[PDB]
């Protein structure tokens, strides 16, 4: 939500116990196309509250 | 000769299949060529490459795909080369290879000019320190990386 440019979902991983959470990374694999001081941060979603 | 009579019909079907792939690559190349030069998001260029070398590797990957069946077609006997259908595929192929080679020649020529301009930057790059606060940093040009 409201990031400087768009950030490509570079990789995903599932929670080992079961399908409750999904950790996802965010980075540009296009070369030098990444903006200067873009938001560098991975998130982790829950299947109950997929809003944020 | 009994298998050879079947092979004659089989040979015509192979030539038709290679036309469809060759035509399909041509259609992918034309769409791609636009995006490569543009340097758009969702381009033929795959993951982290240069915007110039990436084109050449892309073009090479297509050129390699088309070139594998021809080296196989030459091995077939029963005068496949004398058949008018084969001749129409070879004539199409040649026009595609030339158009790809022309695109590579435009990229290398444009690159060589950029190589001469970049070698100057390096020498006169020195150190740059910006803002009211003295915060000196590496000035190394992105175009040099």
């Amino acid at each position: 939500e409201k990031e400087i440019c768009k950030r490509s979902v570079s990789e995903i991983s599932w929670h080992p116990e079961g399908p409750t959470k999904v950790a996802v990374s965010y980075a540009i694999m296009r070369f030098q196309q990444m903006p200067e001081k873009m938001p560098t941060q991975a998130y982790v979603w829950d299947l109950l509250n997929p809003n944020s | 000769p009994i298998i050879a009579d079947e092979l004659e019909k089989k040979h015509i079907v192979l030539l038709e299949m290679y036309k469809q792939d060759l035509k399909q690559v041509q259609s992918i190349f034309l769409e791609g060529k636009q995006f490569v030069d543009s340097m758009h998001e969702n381009a033929p260029l795959f993951l982290n490459m240069p915007p110039i070398a990436g084109a050449l590797t892309w073009c090479k990957s297509l050129r390699d795909r088309i070139q594998e069946p021809i080296e196989k077609l030459a091995q077939l006997g029963q005068g496949i080369t004398e058949r008018e259908e084969y001749k129409d595929v070879q004539k199409l192929y040649t026009s595609i290879t030339k158009s790809i080679k022309d695109y590579e020649d435009q990229k290398i020529l444009s690159w060589e000019k950029e190589v001469e301009d970049s070698s100057q930057d390096k020498l006169k790059q020195t150190l740059l320190c910006k803002d009211e606060n003295d915060l000196i940093k590496v000035n190394f040009d992105p175009s040099l990386v």
